[PDB]
C-alpha cells in the first residue's frame, strides 16, 4: 500500500527545488569524477533534464509497441524507475538508452510481467548481434539500476486510484450522472502529469484526483461537493485547502511543462555521445 | 564485504544460505525472479510476524539477500519428539502466524508457500513468515496466477482442482493444515500426487458437494470423486476444545469464500478463551 | 495472560474506506465486473477488486512530503 510504501517515504520530494538539487549533484560529481580521470564536452544539468525527457518519451514509445502487450502498470513502473535512476544519477556517466531498456526489463520482473528476454530483445528494431549486444548491456546495468533504486522496486502507479475514483464518483455521487465520460481526458491529463515530475513530487491518489477534476473542469462540471461532502473536507478546512493547493500545484507543473526541441536534442544527443565516445 | 560469513546453513534451488556477523545471507535471464520477488515484496511490509529484510546486495547477475538470522522453524518443532506441544503453545504458533497473515492479506499479498518450515522462529520465541518467493499481489482482476502453488500436502482443495483466481483461502488452507500437523505431530494430508491428495482430503473431511461448494463444478480441473462421508473433526482431534474444533472446521471449510479469513480466525472464541498463548520467550526450542 | 483481538492501526492518510462486506449493500459493487463461476469457485469475488481499487483511490490521498 502506498501509505507505508517505499515510494512514499523515499521517493516523493517536498519541491522541484530539492529535485533540481539532486540532478545538479549528480551532474557536478560526474564532472569532477571526469576530471580526475584526465569543458565544452561536458552537459549542463538542463541539457541532461531535456536529454532525460527525450529517452522517457523513447521510453513510452518502446513500451507502447511492446510485443506481448505490455500492462500499463509496468510501463509506469518502467518510467517511475527511469525517473529515479537520473535524479541521482548523469547521462554522461550512464548513457539514457540503455538504461531505459534496462528499467523496462527489471519493470517487466517486478510486475510480473513474464517476458522471455530473447522475445524482450526482439521488440528492438536492430539487427540479431544488436538485440544480442543490448542484452548483454542489459544484464550488465540491471543489478546497477537495482542499487541506484536502492532495491526499491514496488511503484504504485496512478491507474489503481484512478479507477478506484471511477467506481467511487459513480457510487456516491450521483450529482455526475456518468463519471465515464470524465474517462479518456482524465487519462490524457494523466499522461500529461507523468510527463512533468509530480510522480516524484505527489501521491498517485492526489495525481489521479487532479486528472479527474480537470477533466471535469474541462467539459465545465464543476462538482467540489465531492471534495466537501463525499470525502468529508469540509469538516476539515485545512485538508481542503491543502488538496486544493496540491492539484493547483499539479496543473501548474503540466501547464508550464515544455517538451524538448528536435534540434536541441539533436545537438545534446551528438554532445552525449561525444562524452560516452570516451569518459 | 561488509558480512563476517560464519556458518553453512543450507542450500536451495535458487541461492544458499549461510549465517554471518547476527544475520542470514540468502546469496541469459538476468537477476533471479524469486529473488526479485522477495526483494520488491519485503521492502513494503514492515511487521513483526513478516521476516525483515535488513539488506540486499550482488554482483553481475548474481544477487544476495540479507535477512534477520532465525533459530527454527515450526517443522523442527514439529518433528522434535522431546518437545511437547500444549494448547497454549499451538494457540501461541497460530496467533503469530495469523497476526502475520492477517497484516499480509491487509497489504494484498498472498504467501502461497505457507508450510511448517516457512515459519521460522527465532531466540525470542517470535514467529515470522518467510520464504517469500512465490508470495504474489492478489486483489487484481487480471493478475491470473498458476494453481501449482503451495506445497501439496497444504495446498487447498480449490488449488488442486485448478483455481487460477483465489484469495486468502489459499493460505487459509495452509494455515488449516498447519495447525492440524501441529496437532497431530504428522503431517494431515500427505498425498503422493495431486489425485492422490484430494482423494486424502475427501477421505478425511468428506466430498463437498453444492451445499458446501456451489461452484465447484466451475474449476477446469474438477473432478468427480467417490462420496465419503468424512471423519468427524472430533474424531480426528481427540484432545481439542470446541473453540478449537470451530477454528479448525472454520479453516477447512470447502468454499474457499466462506473459509475464515486471518481477521476472523483472529477475533474467534479460541484464542480469546483459557488458557492464553504461551508467550514468545516461554515457548519450546529444539 | 489472555488474548484480545485488536484491529490493526495503520494511518491510510485519506478518506476512510467502507468495509469490504458492506460494498454491496453500499452500491459499490454495481460499478465493478461481476467473478465468474470460476471465480467464486477459487475464492475471488468481485469485491476484492473494488475493495482494492477505493484503497489505492483513497491512500495518502490528504498526506504532504
Ligand atoms: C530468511 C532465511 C534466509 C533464514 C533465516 N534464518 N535461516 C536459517 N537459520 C537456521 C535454521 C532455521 C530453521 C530451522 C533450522 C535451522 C536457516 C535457513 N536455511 C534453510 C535451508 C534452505 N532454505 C532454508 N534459512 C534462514
Amino acid at each position: 500500500m502506498y501509505h507505508n510504501s517505499s515510494q512514499k517515504r523515499h521517493w516523493t520530494f517536498s519541491s522541484e527545488e530539492q529535485l533540481a538539487r539532486l540532478r545538479a549533484d549528480a551532474n557536478r560529481k560526474f564532472r569532477c569524477k571526469a576530471v580526475a580521470n584526465g569543458d565544452p564536452v561536458f552537459l549542463e544539468p538542463h541539457e541532461e533534464m531535456t536529454l532525460c525527457k527525450y529517452y522517457e518519451k523513447r521510453l513510452l514509445e518502446f513500451c507502447s509497441v511492446f510485443k506481448p502487450a505490455m500492462p500499463r502498470s509496468v510501463v509506469g513502473t518502467a518510467c517511475m524507475y527511469f525517473k529515479r535512476f537520473y535524479l541521482n544519477n548523469s547521462v554522461m556517466e550512464y548513457h539514457p538508452r540503455i538504461i531505459m531498456l534496462t528499467c523496462a526489463f527489471l519493470a517487466c520482473k517486478v510486475d510480473e510481467f513474464n517476458v522471455s528476454s530473447p522475445q524482450f530483445v526482439g521488440n528492438l528494431r536492430e539487427s540479431p548481434l544488436g538485440q544480442e549486444k543490448a542484452l548483454e548491456q542489459i544484464l550488465e546495468y540491471e543489478l546497477l539500476l537495482i542499487q541506484q533504486l536502492n532495491f526499491h522496486l514496488i511503484v504504485h502507479n496512478p491507474y489503481r486510484p484512478f479507477e478506484g475514483f471511477l467506481i467511487d464518483l459513480k457510487t456516491r455521487y450521483p450529482i455526475l450522472e456518468n463519471p465515464e465520460i470524465l474517462r479518456k481526458t482524465a487519462d490524457d491529463f494523466l499522461n500529461r502529469i507523468a510527463l512533468t515530475d509530480a510522480y516524484l513530487l505527489y501521491t498517485p491518489s492526489q495525481i489521479a484526483l487532479t486528472a479527474i477534476l480537470s477533466s471535469a473542469s474541462r467539459a465545465g462540471i464543476t462538482m467540489e461537493s465531492y471534495l466537501s461532502e463525499s470525502l468529508m473536507l469540509k469538516e476539515n478546512r485545512t485538508c481542503l485547502s491543502q488538496l486544493l493547493d496540491i492539484m493547483k500545484s499539479m496543473r501548474n507543473l503540466v501547464k508550464k511543462y515544455e517538451p524538448p526541441r528536435s534540434e536541441e536534442v539533436a545537438v545534446l544527443k551528438q554532445k552525449l555521445e561525444r562524452c560516452h565516445s570516451a569518459e | 564485504k561488509r558480512y563476517e560469513k560464519l556458518d553453512f546453513l543450507g542450500e536451495g534451488q535458487f541461492a544458499t544460505v549461510y549465517k554471518a556477523r547476527i544475520v542470514a545471507i540468502k546469496k541469459k535471464d538476468g537477476i533471479n525472479r524469486t529473488a526479485l520477488r522477495e526483494i520488491k515484496l519485503l521492502q513494503e511490509l514492515s511487521h513483526p510476524n513478516i521476516i525483515g529484510l535488513l539488506d540486499a546486495f550482488g554482483h553481475k547477475s548474481n544477487i544476495s539477500l540479507v535477512f534477520d538470522f532465525m533459530e527454527t522453524d515450526l517443522e523442527v518443532i514439529i518433528k522434535d519428539n522431546s518437545l511437547v506441544l500444549t494448547p497454549s503453545h499451538i494457540k501461541a504458533y497460530m496467533l503469530m502466524t495469523l497476526q502475520g497473515l492477517e497484516y499480509l492479506h491487509q497489504h494484498w499479498i498472498l504467501h502461497r508457500d505457507l508450510k511448517p518450515n516457512n515459519l521460522l522462529l527465532d531466540e525470542n520465541g517470535v514467529l515470522k513468515l518467510a520464504d517469500f518467493g512465490l508470495a504474489k499481489s492478489f486483489g487484481s482482476p487480471n493478475r491470473a496466477y498458476t494453481h501449482q502453488v503451495v506445497t501439496r500436502w497444504y495446498r487447498a482443495p480449490e488449488l488442486l482442482f485448478g483455481a487460477r483466481m483465489y484469495g486468502v483461502g489459499v493460505d487459509m488452507w495452509a494455515v488449516g493444515c498447519i495447525l492440524a500437523e501441529l496437532l497431530l505431530r504428522v503431517p494431515f494430508l500427505p498425498g503422493d500426487s495431486d489425485l492422490d491428495q484430494l482423494t486424502r482430503i475427501f477421505e478425511t473431511l468428506g466430498t463437498p458437494t453444492e451445499e458446501q461448494w456451489p461452484d465447484m463444478c466451475s474449476l477446469p480441473d474438477y473432478v468427480t470423486f467417490k462420496s465419503f462421508p468424512g471423519i468427524p473433526l472430533h474424531h480426528i482431534f481427540s484432545a481439542a476444545g470446541d473453540d478449537l474444533l470451530d477454528l479448525i472446521q472454520g479453516l477447512f471449510l470447502f468454499n474457499p469464500c466462506a473459509r475464515i479469513t486471518a481477521t476472523q480466525a483472529l477475533k474467534m472464541k479460541y484464542f480469546s478463551n483459557r488458557p492464553g498463548p504461551t508467550p514468545g520467550c516461554q515457548l519450546p526450542r529444539p | 495472560a489472555l488474548y484480545e483481538y485488536q484491529p490493526l492501526q495503520i494511518e491510510t492518510y485519506g478518506p476512510h474506506v467502507p468495509e469490504l462486506e458492506m460494498l454491496g449493500r453500499l452500491g459499490y459493487l454495481n460499478h465493478v465486473r461481476a467473478a465468474s463461476p470460476q471465480d467464486l469457485a477459487g475464492g475471488y469475488t468481485s469485491s476484492l477488486a473494488c475493495h482494492r481499487a477505493l484503497q489505492d483511490a483513497f491512500s495518502g490521498l490528504f498526506w504532504q512530503p
